[PDB]
């Protein structure tokens, strides 16, 4: 993997030169990115947190299923729409 | 049914076309539209549209001599009416009369 | 004109003033524009005009010392503010966007969020209603509103 | 013959050669190549109205999309309003 | 010294009356560019100057953009078409002069 | 000392428009009359090549030059091939001069010959008129005669 | 251009009764007049 | 303050400004009076 | 003119590069002449399937003034679709944000609503500020005239127009001023 990192011009070290884990120093502070760990197609329970709905009582095929996605004057879901997909 | 409403907006069309390209000549020679077609109608000179866009395209030369009579003919216009009195017509706002 | 002068001694003297120029076209007028035939022939842009009415430090002047009239100074009070705004008085300051025609002072107008409908549409002022009446040299009025 | 160009009927390589040779042959200067008009230059779709002049005097001009072939073709033109055989020429008696 | 347009960059408009009042003569001789007003005409010790014969192949993208930023388009007059329209197409045009 | 009726110069004491004095009527008319003098001396000689005219036709304007064809949209009681003369000139022009009619140039001054040589009829043009719910419709074929005319020459003589 | 045709009195529309829409449009090539247009 | 339509003085010490592009009665007096136009 | 068919073709048919300068102009009037431009609906030969649109170069558009208070009055609204993308940003606003943003949205809003709108747009050439890239500038004919007549402010004055307008009134001698 190659990252770029945003520096100054007081800041750049000539290219080819190794890197080690004292560039930083003990009670400090940093940021982490990465890619996390890839969940494959998600319902809304796992990939939203919705509360699904309820197990016994009548319910037929659905306890884990989003309810209304939309409202019934909007011909249309609005994009941004919480639903399932790669997670 | 369309073939058949079709020809008269073809003629529209085609009248728009003929406006838009004389528009675009006439300020070429820095004049404008309405002042060009009613001044060559003052001079009395009775060429169409269509012919004074086959003109301004193919015939320039000659369009810049009638751009020129018209922008004279107006600038007669305004003579006339500053002056308000009995002073010469003006060389071509003489109007040849038919019986 | 009269200035004082501070030093603890404060004292008033007396520096050189313009006078009226010799022959005005319209002796019989009864204020200075009547006066120079120029009722309905100033704008914002006149500011040699505005200037001979203004104070130094961009203030208008009195009526009843600049003789004007009710309707003729309201138009030179309005026509300086728009001369101000479209910042053509460089040197009568106090103490970026371009402008011209600036009829509200900018910093009290909001913006029109919502325009209405096309038959209750909201515009924007531009001029003066009180140079509305000002000669026009065209066949289309001024628009004061956009 | 009709209503066609000189240069459409009659096919020529050098139009450059054969007008400086007809000046030279009726005793006029050699002509001088310069830039009229142009527009745009560096895209890729330029225009260049390069005339002839001989004593400083305009003697043809024409169009093109490279200062060469426009250079080309104004020597063409020049040809052409040499020779009479002119796109505005007196059409034929029948 | 009055013209009714300048007289500098088409012709020399010259307008004109007959006697009887009944036509109006104009003359338009060309207006010439003064050669004053011109602009002059713009100006391996060892092997082969071998031709420099490169030709990368461009995919599709960035040789779309490639065509759209040299000849100021969008990309849509560079994408195809299909069968229907390119049979649709005639291929023997009428000609006029 | 300022004129009753000097306004100061402003931004709108004056039209904006520039300011156009006219040519006298004498000079001008002396003027006319060498121009006009000039372009028939130029008919005369000749000096002039390809003219077209602007020529009133069956309620059309048409610009035509020498060599051409025209297409009337009727039936013109001639034989074909037959030359006939065209008259109503609103135009007449070539290079570096033309003539212009007030309305119609003068007869003796310009002739158009043009020669009937079709006499033929359009493709058919249809009407179709239509209205929904109603069961309305209509259709007709109509086939317009036609007139192909050839202008053979434009012709100027020296009379300005 | 109507209004300034009517001050005049040559009509309104420049094809009413001007000699432009009543001369005849067109004669034989050997002068012979042409019989009269139907309109 | 209060928005009202109509602006009065219920003091002789009470001033109408115009800032912001509204009227206001201010009263330095009696702080009551204070007034927007709306 | 006797040129050949082809170069007549070429001539006749060939794209202009037009300048045009900001710096005191109106948004509008300078997006309704370029507008014009970009149509090609200045040239006798126009034709809404003939392709002969021109180049414009705008330039200044930084400085660009606008009558009244629109600076503060007109608003700019759009929308990113997602529920509250609804937008709205005052002329000032968008002019400090973007400077050619208000003289691109004018002339967009001019433009024809066609599919030749984007092509149009993408002929157009508009720059903030004097600098020019030298390949446009190498290109560049015609600079058009400004719109507006820039009302020379009171500084700007000569001395000779300074005296030559007369004075108004006579001020009282003993005026603080
Ligand atoms: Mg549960
Ligand atoms: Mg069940
Ligand atoms: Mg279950
Ligand atoms: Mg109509
Ligand atoms: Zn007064
Ligand atoms: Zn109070």
């Amino acid at each position: 993997t190659v990252k770029i990192f945003n520096i100054t011009d007081n800041a750049a070290i000539k290219p080819g030169t190794p890197l080690y884990a004292a560039h930083f120093r003990p009670g400090q502070y940093v940021d982490v990115t990465a890619k996390t760990i890839g969940k494959g197609f998600q319902g809304v329970m796992k990939r939203w947190g919705f509360k699904g709905q309820p197990a016994t009582h009548g319910q037929t095929k659905t306890h884990r299923r989003p309810g209304a996605v939309a409202t019934g004057d909007i011909g249309r879901v609005w994009p941004g729409t919480k639903m399932p997909g790669k997670m | 049914v369309k073939c058949t409403k079709a020809r008269y907006l073809k003629k529209k069309n085609m009248r728009t076309l003929w406006i838009n390209r004389i528009t675009a000549a006439s300020q070429e020679h820095g004049l404008k539209y309405p002042a060009l077609i009613g001044n060559l109608v003052k001079c009395q000179v009775e060429l169409n549209r269509k012919v004074l866009a086959d003109l301004a395209i193919y015939e320039p030369k000659t369009f810049k001599s009638l751009a020129a009579l018209a922008s004279r003919r107006r600038h007669e216009g305004f003579a006339a009416a500053l002056g308000d009195g009995k002073e010469p017509e003006g060389i071509f706002s003489r109007v040849v009369q038919y019986h | 004109f009269r200035e004082v002068v501070e030093t603890t001694i404060i004292e008033g003297r007396i520096t050189a003033t313009p006078k009226e120029s010799p022959n005005p076209p319209n002796p019989s007028g009864q204020c200075p524009i009547c006066r120079w035939n120029l009722k309905h022939k100033y704008n914002y842009d006149d500011v040699l005009l505005l200037s001979q009415f203004i104070r130094p430090h961009g203030g208008m002047l009195p009526r009843k010392i600049t003789g004007l009239c009710q309707e003729e100074h309201r138009k030179i009070e309005e026509c300086v503010k728009m001369a101000h705004r479209a910042g053509l008085l460089p040197n009568h300051r106090p103490r970026q966007l371009n402008r011209y025609l600036t009829r509200w002072a900018p910093g009290s107008v909001k913006p029109i969020y919502k325009k209405g409908p096309r038959w209750n549409r909201v515009r924007m002022p531009v001029g003066s209603p009180l140079l509305r009446d000002n000669v026009c040299y065209s066949r289309t009025p001024w628009k004061l509103y956009h | 013959m009709t209503g066609k160009e000189l240069f459409e009927m009659w096919k020529i390589i050098n139009p450059m050669g054969l007008l400086v040779e007809e000046l030279k042959k009726r005793n006029v200067s050699a002509p001088e190549s310069r830039l009229t008009r142009q527009s745009g230059g560096t895209t890729a779709l330029p225009l260049y109205f390069v005339g002839l002049y001989c004593d400083k005097k305009l003697i043809a001009e024409g169009p093109g999309e490279t200062v060469l072939v426009a250079e080309e073709e104004a020597a063409r033109v020049a040809l052409r309003k040499l020779y009479g055989f002119t796109e505005n020429r007196r059409p034929w008696n029948y | 010294t009055y013209s009714p347009l300048p007289d500098d960059y088409n012709c020399n408009v010259e307008l004109a009356l007959t006697s009887d009042g009944r036509t109006i003569v104009c003359y338009h001789p060309s207006v010439d560019i003064p050669y004053e007003h011109t602009k002059p005409i713009p100006r391996d010790q060892v092997l082969k100057t071998r031709l420099e014969e490169k030709v990368e192949h461009l995919e599709e993208g960035p040789m779309i953009e490639q065509l759209s930023k040299m000849f100021f388009t969008t990309k849509h007059r560079w994408y195809p078409h299909g069968r229907y329209h390119r049979c649709r197409k005639n291929l023997n045009p009428p000609k006029d002069r | 000392s300022y004129l009753p009726g000097y306004v100061p110069k402003t931004s709108l004491s004056s039209p904006p428009w520039p300011e156009v004095v006219l040519p006298d009527p004498v000079e001008e008319t002396r003027h006319h009359a060498e121009v006009v003098k000039k372009v028939n001396e130029m008919i005369v000689t000749g000096q002039y090549g390809r003219l077209f005219a602007v020529v009133h036709f069956a309620s059309r304007q048409w610009k035509v030059t020498s060599e051409d064809l025209i297409l009337i949209g009727n039936e013109l009681d001639l034989a074909c091939g037959e030359r006939i003369r065209l008259e109503k000139v609103l135009l007449v022009g070539a290079d570096n001069f033309t003539l212009l009619g007030k309305p119609l140039l003068g007869k003796d001054l310009v002739r158009v010959e043009a020669t009937v040589i079709e006499k033929t009829e359009s493709w058919p043009r249809i009407i179709m008129r239509f209205r929904k719910r109603k069961n309305f419709k209509k259709k007709r074929i109509v086939t317009t005669p036609q007139t192909v005319l050839r202008i053979n020459s434009i012709e100027i003589a020296p009379c300005l | 251009g109507g209004q300034w045709r009517l001050q005049q009195g040559l009509a309104a529309n420049p094809s009413g009764y001007g000699p432009l829409t009543e001369l005849p449009d067109w004669s034989y090539a050997d002068g012979r007049p042409a019989p009269p247009m139907k309109g | 303050f209060k928005n009202k339509t109509v602006l009065k003085k219920r003091c002789k010490d009470c001033y109408l400004v115009k800032r912001r592009g509204r009227w206001y009665v201010y009263c330095k007096t009696h702080p009551r009076h204070k007034q927007r136009q709306m | 003119s006797s040129f050949s068919r082809a170069p007549q073709q070429w001539a006749t048919f060939a794209r202009i590069w037009y300048l045009l300068d900001g710096k005191m102009q109106p948004p509008g009037k300078l997006a309704a002449m370029a507008s014009i431009r970009l149509q090609g609906l200045h040239k006798p030969v126009y034709h809404a399937l003939s392709d002969c649109g021109d180049h414009v170069v705008i330039m200044n558009t930084r400085h660009i003034a606008f009558s009244g208070n629109k600076w503060e009055q007109k608003v700019y609204s759009s929308h990113t679709g997602y529920p509250g993308g609804f937008r709205q940003v005052t002329a000032a606003q968008l002019h400090l944000r973007d400077p050619v943003a208000i003289v691109k949205l004018a002339i967009y809003g001019m433009l024809p609503k066609n599919l030749h709108r984007r092509t149009m747009m993408e002929r157009l050439h508009l720059f903030p500020d004097e600098y020019i890239p030298e390949d446009i500038l190498k290109n560049l004919v015609e600079e058009l005239p400004q719109p507006r007549k820039i009302p020379k402010r009171l500084d700007e004055y000569t001395q000779e127009e300074i005296d030559a307008f007369p004075r108004l009134w006579t001020p009282p001698e003993d005026y603080r001023l």
